[PDB]
């Protein structure tokens, strides 16, 4: 039962690398709606004035 | 000296009369300690060579006319004094302050133009 | 020649059978040297016993990053 | 080991083979022959032993060493594959550059690997040619 | 050095260097470190350049052919080779030869060719 | 000191003068590198970026020499003074070859003749076989081809064969050397039962191994030292008894001096050397060495010709004998009245622990 | 006008000793002669270390002793200071991640978790649910791994030697799971900004469940040897006692904070990853001593196991890596087939991803206390400043205040109750 | 030390119990002292281990388990043709966390983009595997070989002649580990 | 450095009790003759120490 089979005999072809529909689709996702790195918040600064 | 044997609370010189008083007390302790530094670290030099070399390290900063610069130079001394009087520095750190125990020796810059030219910048 | 060779083989047999290492576990590699003492890989079954003292030891295992502050104590040990 | 296990394996391998194993492995162990390395090492398997002890090797040399195992068998002995090199197609690739014999770890011997620079010196110097006078 | 053939010949398959900045083994394995040494134990891989040119040409009826290195995701990034010059076109990543069937007559007439061509 | 060296054969070296990772570009072969002197010549070349070929007989002994150099700098070769191939292939790449090989006693495998002659022969013949540029032969003080001492005889004859076949040989005749891990001060420091037959009356000019190690570097760096003989020795005349009292004055050790006459000591000296497998410090030829005094060659160059000053042994005894100084709280002097009073401000017992 | 006004010393900096205030006289709680009371006692100093166990590899603590008791304890650290915080300024963010494996070298995937969470916060990205659960599962496998080192090495110093060997088989089994997801028994480099490097292999969640079914029995037998043992009890009761007020004032975190009766866990108070999705309890002690901190650590064994089982049952499907190739590397198959993917592959492994400007202090509940990092970003591809907050560094700083008056055999127990790996302390 | 808002329900401890308020019979309490019963239980647990199977592996005859993703010594691989896979992009040189890779490339005699130098300082390398994640042609890998202690550290400066020799030696096992892990890469 | 007084107490309490138990060993090899009268005296000696 334990570590049986080894990972070396796990069939390569069985595993699937997934995509999620919004971000991995071909037809209804412009990248610029999902570019949250470039919509980063700025630091909001308030001085004594 | 509450936490350690030679600890001194970090203090800021109030004026030049105070700052010169501290420098002289720092120099006094160091040259007092030179026999104790020469046995622990087995320095193969006379106590006189140690004392004359301690003097050089104060003679470097004799022309400092800034009071904020003296306090950092005093704190550096006090900390160096603490790690030498407690056997914390290794003989290798201490007798590496003497700049003649390099296999090239004290003579490590070229003396003049021509001797450094014939040796390729020393 | 045989006789001196036998003296060597016996001497080498005991330098091999009792293999006592002094150790400087400086960092993580020491963890992996501790797993050499655990049940899966046991050193005792081959005769290895880590001794604290250098006087009782045969081999030094420098296992870990050596720093300038640690080096004088490495050479002393 | 334990008496029930060591007794049964004597009933299998015989007293001359029992002493062979005490000299090398230090255990009395019985299993099926799985194949032979090019270096001559022999591999055995027994699903009925303690975990991580189902596969072992009987080395061909007296001064054995873990670097005597040929590479594809090395994956089998390490439980990294379940198919031994005796049925693995990846070993049946023809590679004339591939080594013919198994070379082990060759340090501590006069055949130890010696590195060298593989590139030419950077700056070529003038080959002095004095013009005639 | 010098006496063994392995210390003298750049690779087992090839005797000469194959780039201008490659050090010959004769000069790389001279000096004191290579005394009291086994030169037949020294790492000496077969030269790839000789092996690649022993490769037969893939004849093709197409202008553009695709090479991925021959192992699916175990090859190189898939690229496209144009075979419209009367020469043998080679994959930039792996070196395999490709040639259009239109240049077979011309290619078979050359005296020396960079790939076996059959 | 210069960045360019044209070797005696004519090839140029372009050195970069720094430390371990630098380029000294000198290739050296030091024969006799595992003794007490060789570790100073090896370390001096290696720590400045030079390749040093170190032929060795025993694997364990040589190990301390590798620390001094960066990767590819200290190369070790397994050699035997009777295997010429090992000698040949140790010197084929070398620019300078050193020969420091020498015993003070005969063995079951080497007579002072075999070591100092049959080895110098076998080695210098290789130096001449490959046109090595500099060959430096370390001989002994008092070397003389016609001497009652086999050490002064056989080492004096090697000097002959060195220049018969290699006329451009530097000869170096050092005085008894002293310092760390020597057989001079450490002998007087360590032994307890000491045998002599000339009242410890040897007179000589003790020299520090460290200047000898530094001097051997400078014979490589000056092309003018090639082909002449040097006499390295210290600044003051000394007798062994005067040397011992210095050891005595530092360490406070009591030793037994037996001083058995020469007729009853020398025949006995051979026996002990023939049955004891370690260097017992007394042998037949070593006792004869006791009767001679060092005579300085007046036609031979000295430290000054190499820009060097020897140091005496008196300035160094405290340094090299300080490790051998048993000083506990017991041996301290009787206390004074002032400090006896200081003890009354402390409690010297913990009555609650 | 510093530094100009400081040249002549016209201003003095107001020190804390200026703002000292006398205690209120009313509600204030608690000489030379011929007698021996005025007499002074000499002390002698003692150089303690290095001990045999791996974790306390580079400790040179100098004690001053009055007889047997400790007067003042001065640890000298730095024997494993390797300049990590400087070398991190010359590396990209992905290149600097392996430096975090080597801080607390018994708790690797939680060191790289706090660096990933810090970088991910400046990236302004949300990592996928599967990597959230993978990280919370392997963060608790890590917590079990560290406690097996910390508890059993502590008892090996105290002189119990058998529980150490039993639980290092448990440690030996739990490092097989590290080597299956990554290829390292110690330094995985598995947790990375944007999720995890690779998906878990296809039979691992079954193998962790098989390990899970028996791990409680291992805690129970380890607990058979120490918990009720009077020798164990009489070597940890009353030892290394810190008050709740002082643990806060001393910068204590974790079980050092929690063993004095302060209920506080970063996982409960500032939830990260999938911790808000799992039910677990927080052991809080009473008497602030080593026995409480031993009992709190054993309870965490059972709580981490209870989280790992919950993570197995909520493991969702989907990417284990943030689905954006400007931040995380594309699959190998994409890079070998699609133009945009090879461009994003190439630039991530040479330049790295840019992090937007700003600074963040991020903390997690590491097994040795609170571990935090301060990262200044300059908007470029290399960190402008990385600062690691190590729980053990603050713990060793309070060793003098805690071991004062104790015996040296007591102080060895205090060293083990503080979870101390010196690569953590010196960064 | 407790959160703001109402204190936790029964956060405060009960008052301590006096010695005579404790619920433990003198017989039970005195017997456990003199008989040392809890120490007896722990000694019994060691008898239980005594009669259980050991965990030990006989190495080097039996090896421990290693995954297809294991990170051992480096190797340079070929194609089925025999050409080196490496085209000198230098990506593995850029990503090296410890600057352990030094690559010099130029145009080969046949015009192909190939390395002239390929050195890996095995004493600088941290065995992270980054070099093999960044490859676009699977040229650099880390074999499952962990058994190569050497005598001198000059033996740990792998040049391109040793790394290719390693790939020729280890190719079946390298191809096998790649075959297992490729879907996840 | 001052030495702790407890070292002295260990040797002293041993020295006296060890002398005391020594004085009882003759009783254990002379019990039958000593009988009740010897027991009473030894009980008195045991009681004092
Ligand atoms: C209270 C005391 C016990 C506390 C510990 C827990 C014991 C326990 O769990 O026992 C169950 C445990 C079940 O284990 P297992 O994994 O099912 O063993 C099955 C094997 O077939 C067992 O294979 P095996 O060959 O070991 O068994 C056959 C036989 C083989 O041994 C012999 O015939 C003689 C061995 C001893 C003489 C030579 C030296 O062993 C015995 O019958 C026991 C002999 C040794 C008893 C004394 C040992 C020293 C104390 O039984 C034992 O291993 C020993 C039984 C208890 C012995 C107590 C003494
Ligand atoms: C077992 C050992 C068997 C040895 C057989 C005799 C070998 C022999 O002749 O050795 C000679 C040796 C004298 O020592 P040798 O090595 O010549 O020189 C070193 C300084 N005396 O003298 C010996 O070592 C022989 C006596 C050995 C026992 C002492
Ligand atoms: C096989 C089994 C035996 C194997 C060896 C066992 C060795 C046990 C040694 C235990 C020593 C414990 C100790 O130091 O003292 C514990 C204690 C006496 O000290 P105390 O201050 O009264 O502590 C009260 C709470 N334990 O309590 C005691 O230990 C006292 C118990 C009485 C001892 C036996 C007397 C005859 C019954
Ligand atoms: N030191 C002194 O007081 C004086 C010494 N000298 C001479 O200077 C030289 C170096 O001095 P020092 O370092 O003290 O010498 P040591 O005796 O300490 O070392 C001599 C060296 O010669 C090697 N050697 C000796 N005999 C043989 C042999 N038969 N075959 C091969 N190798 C051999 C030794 O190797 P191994 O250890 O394996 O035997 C060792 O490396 C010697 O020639 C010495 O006689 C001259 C005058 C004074
Ligand atoms: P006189 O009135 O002529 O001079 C007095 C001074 C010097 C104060 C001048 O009047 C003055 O105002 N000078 C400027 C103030 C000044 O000197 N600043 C610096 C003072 S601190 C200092 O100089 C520290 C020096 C180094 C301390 C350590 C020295 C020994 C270390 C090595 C010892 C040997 C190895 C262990
Ligand atoms: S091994 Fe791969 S990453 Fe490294 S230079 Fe070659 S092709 Fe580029
Ligand atoms: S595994 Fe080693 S060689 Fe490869 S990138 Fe990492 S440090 Fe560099
Ligand atoms: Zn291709």
């Amino acid at each position: 039962y334990n570590r049986n089979p080894s990972p070396g005999d796990n069939p390569p072809l069985e595993y699937t690398d997934p995509v999620t529909i919004p971000a991995g689709d071909i037809a209804d996702n412009p990248y610029w709606k999902r570019d949250f790195r470039r919509n980063y918040p700025r630091p909001s600064v308030i001085a004594q004035a | 000296v509450q936490p350690t044997k030679f600890a001194v609370t970090v203090r800021q010189s109030r004026n030049w009369a105070d700052a010169k008083q501290r420098v002289i007390a720092a120099y006094r302790a160091w040259i007092r300690a030179a026999p104790e530094i020469q046995t622990m670290y087995s320095i193969p030099f006379p106590v006189s060579h140690i004392r004359t070399r301690i003097r050089q390290e104060f003679e470097r900063h004799r022309y400092v006319n800034k009071l904020n610069v003296v306090d950092v130079l005093l704190q550096q001394s006090n900390a160096d004094f603490q790690e030498t009087m407690n056997f914390w520095r290794q003989q290798s750190h201490v007798m590496a302050f003497f700049k003649e125990e390099h296999f090239r020796g004290e003579k490590r810059l070229p003396s003049n133009f021509i001797t450094g030219f014939l040796e390729g910048r020393n | 020649q045989y006789a001196l060779t036998t003296l060597d083989i016996i001497t080498n047999w005991a330098r091999q059978g009792s293999f006592w290492p002094m150790t400087f576990g400086l960092a993580c590699c020491a963890v992996e040297m501790m797993h050499l003492s655990t049940p899966r890989y046991d050193q005792d079954r081959l005769g290895i016993i880590f001794r604290a003292s250098p006087r009782q030891s045969d081999v030094m295992i420098v296992a870990g990053t050596l720093t300038n502050k640690m080096a004088p104590a490495l050479r002393q040990v | 080991s334990y008496p029930t296990r060591t007794l049964a394996n004597l009933r299998k391998i015989g007293l001359k083979e029992y002493f062979r194993q005490l000299l090398y492995i230090g255990d009395t162990k019985y299993g099926e022959l799985v194949g032979v390395d090019k270096f001559g090492n022999k591999f055995y398997e027994n699903k009925e032993e303690l975990p991580l002890r189902t596969r072992w090797v009987d080395y061909a040399k007296h001064d054995y060493d873990a670097a005597h195992i040929e590479p594809m068998w090395h994956a089998w002995i390490s439980y990294q594959v379940d198919t031994p090199p005796t049925r693995e197609p990846l070993t049946q690739i023809e590679r004339p550059w591939a080594p013919k014999e198994h070379v082990p770890n060759r340090s501590f011997t006069r055949g130890a690997y010696k590195p060298y620079n593989t590139t030419q010196p950077k700056i070529q110097s003038w080959e002095p040619k004095a013009a005639p006078r | 050095t010098g006496r063994p053939a392995s210390a003298v010949m750049q690779a087992p398959n090839r005797a000469e260097v194959w780039s201008r900045s490659q050090r010959p083994r004769s000069e790389a394995m001279a000096g004191p470190r290579f005394e009291q040494t086994d030169f037949d134990a020294q790492p000496r891989p077969w030269a790839a350049i000789e092996l690649i040119h022993k490769q037969p040409v893939r004849w093709t009826h197409d202008r553009i052919v695709a090479c991925d290195g021959g192992g699916g995701p175990h090859g190189h990034p898939k690229i496209y080779i144009n075979t419209d010059k009367p020469e043998i076109a080679t994959c930039n990543y792996c070196g395999l030869p490709f040639a259009n069937e239109h240049h077979r007559k011309y290619l078979e007439s050359l005296p020396q060719t960079s790939y076996p061509l059959n | 000191i210069s960045d360019i060296h044209i070797t005696r054969t004519g090839k140029p070296l372009i050195r970069i003068q720094g430390g371990r990772s630098s380029l000294g570009e000198h290739t050296a072969t030091v024969f006799g590198a595992t003794g007490q002197l060789g570790r100073y010549i090896v370390n001096r070349l290696a720590r400045q970026g030079c390749t040093v070929i170190v032929p060795y007989r025993e694997e364990m002994a040589k190990r301390h020499l590798k620390v001094s150099g960066d990767l590819g700098r200290v190369i070790f070769m397994e050699f035997d003074l009777r295997n010429t191939q090992s000698i040949e292939e140790s010197v084929r790449h070398s620019d300078v070859v050193y020969n420091l090989i020498g015993r003070d006693y005969p063995t079951k495998n080497f007579s002072l003749a075999d070591v100092h002659i049959e080895g110098t022969e076998r080695i210098v013949e290789a130096v001449a076989k490959y046109d090595v540029d500099r060959f430096i032969q370390v001989s002994t003080y008092n070397a003389n081809p016609d001497s009652t001492c086999e050490f002064f005889r056989t080492k004096g004859i090697a000097e002959k064969v060195a220049r018969h076949v290699f006329p451009e040989t530097t000869i170096v005749r050092p005085a008894p050397m002293f310092g760390f891990e020597d057989r001079l001060l450490l002998k007087l420091a360590s032994v307890t039962n000491l045998f002599t037959s000339n009242h410890m009356r040897e007179k000589f000019w003790p020299v520090h191994v460290n200047e000898v190690g530094e001097a051997l570097e400078r014979m490589l760096y000056d092309d003018s030292t090639a082909g002449q003989t040097f006499e390295l020795y210290g600044p003051r005349q000394y007798s062994m008894a005067q040397i011992a009292e210095l050891v005595d004055r530092e360490i406070y050790k009591k030793r037994r001096h037996i001083n058995l006459p020469k007729p009853i000591l020398q025949p006995l000296a051979e026996l002990i050397n023939r049955v004891l497998w370690w260097d017992t410090g007394l042998s037949r030829d070593q006792v004869e060495r006791e009767f001679h005094d060092q005579v300085i060659d007046p036609t031979a160059k000295t430290f000054k010709d190499l820009g060097m000053e020897p140091t005496d042994i008196s300035k160094w005894t405290y340094h090299y004998l300080l490790p051998y100084r048993p000083s506990t709280y017991y041996d301290l002097p009787p206390s004074t009245e002032k400090e006896m009073r200081e003890e009354r401000k402390y409690l010297h017992v913990l009555d609650d622990q | 006008a510093e530094p100009q006004d400081g040249f002549q010393g016209t201003r003095l900096i107001p020190t804390g000793a200026d703002f000292q205030s006398p205690p209120d006289p009313f509600i204030d709680e608690g000489v030379d002669e011929d007698s021996v009371e005025g007499r002074k006692v000499r002390h002698y100093t003692v150089n303690f270390g290095p001990q045999h166990p791996a974790a306390h590899g580079v400790l040179r603590l100098i004690l001053e002793l009055n007889g047997e008791e400790i007067v003042r304890a001065d640890p000298h650290v730095g024997l494993l200071h390797r300049g990590t915080e400087k070398l991190c300024e010359y590396k990209t963010y992905m290149q600097a991640l392996p430096y975090f494996d080597r801080l607390d070298y018994v708790s690797m995937m939680t060191n790289e978790q706090v660096f990933s969470l810090a970088v991910e916060k400046l990236l302004n990205i949300e990592i996928p649910p599967r990597a959230k659960f993978i990280r919370t599962m392997f963060g608790e496998i890590t917590r079990i791994l560290n406690h097996l080192m910390s508890v059993l090495s502590h008892a090996m110093d105290v002189g119990a030697l058998t529980p150490f060997l039993w639980g290092f088989e448990e440690r030996e089994k739990l490092m097989e799971f590290y080597e299956r997801v990554s290829g390292a028994r110690l330094h995985a480099a598995y947790v990375r900004p944007g999720g995890v490097h690779q998906d878990i292999p296809v039979g691992l969640l079954d193998d962790i469940y098989q390990w899970a079914t028996q791990f409680g029995d291992r805690i129970d037998e380890t607990e058979e040897m120490l918990t009720d043992n009077r020798i164990w009890i009489n070597r940890l009761k009353g030892v290394g006692v810190v008050s709740a007020a002082d643990a806060l004032n001393l910068s204590f975190t974790g079980v050092m904070l929690r063993g004095s009766g302060v209920p506080w866990d970063v996982r409960k108070s500032s939830p990260y990853d999938a911790y808000d999705q799992v039910e677990f309890d927080v052991p809080v002690g009473i008497n602030g001593d080593c026995y409480d901190r031993y009992l709190c650590r054993m309870e965490e064994f059972r709580q981490s196991l209870r989280i790992i089982h919950q993570c197995l049952n909520k493991m969702p499907a989907g990417p284990v890596r943030y689905e954006d190739y400007k931040i995380t590397p594309p699959p190998r198959a994409a890079m070998k087939e699609n133009m945009e993917a090879l461009i994003h592959h190439f630039l991530l492994f040479t330049k790295g991803y840019a992090v937007p400007p700003g600074d963040t202090y991020t903390a997690i509940e590491a097994p040795k206390g609170e571990m935090g990092v301060y990262v200044v970003s300059d908007g470029s591809e290399r960190p402008y400043r990385v600062h690691i907050r190590a729980p053990g560094f603050a713990h060793l700083s309070g060793f003098d205040h805690i071991t004062r008056g104790h015996l040296l055999a007591d102080a060895v127990a205090v060293i083990g109750t503080m979870d101390l790996v010196f690569g953590e302390v010196d960064r | 030390a407790t959160p703001a808002g109402p204190p936790p329900k029964n956060f405060r401890l009960p008052p301590p119990k006096n010695w005579d308020e404790e619920s433990e019979s003198t017989i039970d309490k005195v017997g456990k002292y003199f008989l040392m019963t809890e120490m007896l239980r722990g000694m019994y647990v060691l008898l239980e281990q005594f009669f259980r199977p050991p965990y030990t592996i006989y190495y080097p005859f039996e090896k421990g388990p290693i995954s297809p993703r294991f990170r051992g010594e480096h190797a340079l691989r070929r194609y089925p043709s025999g050409e080196e896979r490496c085209i000198a992009c230098k990506l593995c040189e850029a990503v090296c966390p410890a600057q352990a890779i030094t690559i010099e490339a130029e145009e080969r005699a046949d015009g192909s983009r190939r390395t002239t130098r390929y050195d890996i300082d095995m004493t600088k390398c941290i065995y992270c595997g980054f070099c093999q994640e960044s490859c676009p042609v699977d040229a650099i890998v880390e074999s499952p070989n962990a058994e190569y202690a050497t005598e001198t550290r000059e033996e740990l400066l792998y040049n391109k002649e040793k790394l290719l020799a390693n790939g020729d030696k280890w190719e079946p096992e390298l191809a096998a580990a790649i075959r297992a892990d490729a879907p996840y890469r | 450095s001052p030495f702790n007084i407890s070292f002295f107490i260990y040797g002293l309490v041993f020295l006296l009790l060890d002398l005391e138990i020594l004085l009882l060993y003759p009783f254990a090899v002379s019990e039958y003759v000593n009988s009740a009268y010897g027991l009473a005296a030894a009980l008195i000696f045991i009681g004092i120490i």
